[PDB]
């Protein structure tokens, strides 16, 4: 069965520049290639068709070529909203197959990560449970590091990380941090702190309050 | 119109067996087939199989063992896939998608997510994410809203039914003790709330359990 | 009118249905085979066109034994069919010189 | 002639695990490639025909797949009665031919 290579599996482009996708398929296929776009948790979307047919609803940025063995999608000027993963499918010979894939990633200027720390619910205090949520939201690179301080001290039993992947809005990444504790466990203490410490800041952007 | 629904998702028990469904509507031909593509996470598209409802006939993937049935009913348009003796490796999002006979898939489903595990069906806790009286605002105000002990994937949450989505945050849900946890933000003019409400609507296909949770600020 | 032009026509209006049907069985015989090539509705009425005509360029054919049998309907259907309209001619036209004569 | 290439040899498995005996052609052959089990000081037994097609009497267990020049041969499942040599055989073009062999381990 034919097989589609999509390489490189990841691509870097900055904001506005020209990217292209490459498929190569193990044996010639004429153009009898189609290009999908998936983005995070949605469905694939028909981008092109038959290696370079447009199809209605889909932006003019989006083009194809090629024939016989190698193809690509081309994006000129790529925006935010076209970060998601890229696949190829050939229909030339059964059974039809699909390329394993490209993610698109964009390069965008540094940015600070916006905290927020929230204390447990009330509906979920009388219910025997504690959660302190953090966020760090919408900054760049996605590369970050949160810290949680108890009364002063630093804490980490009962803590859960979370983080998503770059933003189809604004290139940007967001984590969440989430320390759960018990009702008591939550009672015997009087601050809590989330610190958070990014590449853009050399000190800890930190936010805290008191059970009080 | 949704061109292809299928249900948000299925639980199956290591060794059982389910059938996902898909029901078509739009334009129908004689010249349309019925595929389906497995998905892991973090992974990519998979054929599964194919299957012509006009005439019944149906094939599969030879590469990959044959966990699927394809079966057609032509008078309420529906495609079913019928996978059986499962294990945690059938464990994925499972879509169906229509050809028109011409090579390419048109338009896909919503896609099902199937969960292979011996555990047990429970529907999320959400509680409300307001700031602290003592946190400072700016022109922007940060909220959400905690999910918490659910079971299987996924839940989807929208803020103020979909009419709000820019500022949105939901992130991917972490597993701890045959339970999942996750919690959306959402930002807003900090002048505009409370002074228009501003409510997460959780809906947990797995359980048929939709819920709503309006953020107030704290007392 | 006169038989043959009913022969004539009606293998002509026969052949398209064969074309259109002939398009439509050799997909569904075909998918499930690897390595077969005709698999979609468009190439396959080209297909099915090419090979009434006996032309057969050899870029689809058939690898399946049901995609073959009904390569060999299509081809008796369009032989046949040209057989029948060239008899027709030539009664029209011995028949139209029995006048001239 | 085509030449069946047939690698790794020896392959290792887990009892109860999935196992595939890979064959490679030098030229396109369709799917006219055969499998058979030789068990040792055993004849050659016929697996699957046609890279897919079953026979009767041999297990469910085995199952074959490909097209062209790249062929497999998988077993879900293994146990120890499948502990043999594999070979494929070719009939797409005279004369036929066999690949080297793949021995099963477990
Ligand atoms: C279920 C019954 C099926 C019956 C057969 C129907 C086939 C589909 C309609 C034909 C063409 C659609 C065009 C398309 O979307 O494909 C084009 C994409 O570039 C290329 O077309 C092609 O390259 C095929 C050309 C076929 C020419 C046949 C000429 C006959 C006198
Ligand atoms: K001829
Ligand atoms: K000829
Ligand atoms: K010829
Ligand atoms: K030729
Ligand atoms: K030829």
């Amino acid at each position: 069965d034919i097989l589609l290579t999509q390489s490189p599996a990841i691509l870097s482009v900055s904001p506005g520049e020209r990217v292209s996708f490459s498929c190569r398929a193990s044996q010639s296929i004429g153009t009898d290639i189609h290009w999908y776009q998936q983005r995070t948790n949605g469905s694939p979307r028909l981008l092109i068709k038959y290696a370079s047919e447009s199809i209605s609803g889909i932006p003019s940025r989006f083009s194809g070529s090629g024939s016989g063995t190698d193809f690509t999608l081309s994006i000129n000027s790529v925006e935010s909203e076209d970060i998601a993963n890229y696949y190829c499918q050939q229909s030339n010979r059964w059974p039809f197959t699909f390329g394993s894939g490209t993610k698109l990633e964009i390069k965008r200027a540094d940015a600070a990560p916006t905290v927020s720390i929230f204390p447990p619910s009330s509906e979920q205090l009388t219910s025997g449970g504690a959660s302190v949520v953090c966020f760090l939201n919408n900054f760049y690179p996605k590369d970050i590091n949160v810290k949680w301080k108890i009364d002063g001290s630093e804490r980490q039993n009962g803590v859960l990380n979370s983080w998503t992947d770059q933003d189809s809005k604004d290139s940007t990444y967001s984590m969440s941090s989430t320390l759960t504790l018990t009702k008591d466990e939550y009672e015997r203490h009087n601050s809590y702190t989330c610190e958070a410490t990014h590449k853009t800041s050399t000190s800890p952007i930190v936010k805290s309050f008191n059970r009080n | 119109q949704v061109q292809l629904q299928q249900p948000g998702a299925e639980l199956v028990k290591p060794g059982a067996s389910v059938k996902l469904s898909c029901k078509a509507s739009g334009y129908t031909f004689t010249s349309d087939w019925i595929h389906w593509v497995k998905q892991r996470p973090g992974h990519g598209l998979e054929w599964i199989g194919e299957i012509i409802p006009s005439y019944g006939r149906a094939n599969y993937n030879e590469k990959i063992q044959k966990k699927a049935t394809l079966t057609a009913d032509k008078s309420s348009s529906t495609a079913f896939m019928q996978l059986s003796s499962l294990t945690s490796e059938d464990s994925a999002v499972y879509y169906c998608a229509r050809e028109r006979g011409d090579g390419y898939f048109a338009v896909w489903g919503a896609g099902t997510t199937v969960t292979v595990s011996s555990a047990k069906t429970t529907p999320p806790s959400v509680y409300p994410l307001a700031p602290g009286s003592a946190a400072q605002t700016n022109s922007m105000v940060t909220l959400g809203c905690l999910v918490k002990g659910y079971f299987p994937e996924p839940v989807t949450v929208t803020w103020n039914s979909g009419s709000l989505s820019s500022g949105v945050h939901t992130f991917p849900a972490v597993l701890q003790s045959d339970l999942y946890t996750l919690s959306s933000s959402v930002t807003v003019p900090s002048s505009s709330w409370p002074s228009e409400t501003v409510t997460c609507n959780v809906a947990h296909p797995a359980s048929s359990t939709k819920v709503d949770k309006k953020i107030v600020p704290r007392d | 009118s006169a038989l043959h032009w009913r022969a004539a026509g009606a293998a002509t209006v026969l052949l398209v249905i064969v074309l259109l049907a002939g398009s439509y069985l050799a997909v569904l015989a075909e998918r499930g085979a690897p390595g077969a090539q005709l698999i979609t509705y468009p190439r396959a009425l080209w297909w099915a066109c090419e090979t009434a005509t006996t032309v057969x360029y050899g870029d689809l054919y058939p690898v399946t034994l049901w995609g073959r049998l009904v390569a060999v309907v299509v081809m008796v259907a369009g032989i046949t069919s040209f057989g029948l309209v060239t008899a027709a001619l030539a009664t029209w036209f011995v028949g139209r010189e029995q006048e001239r004569r």
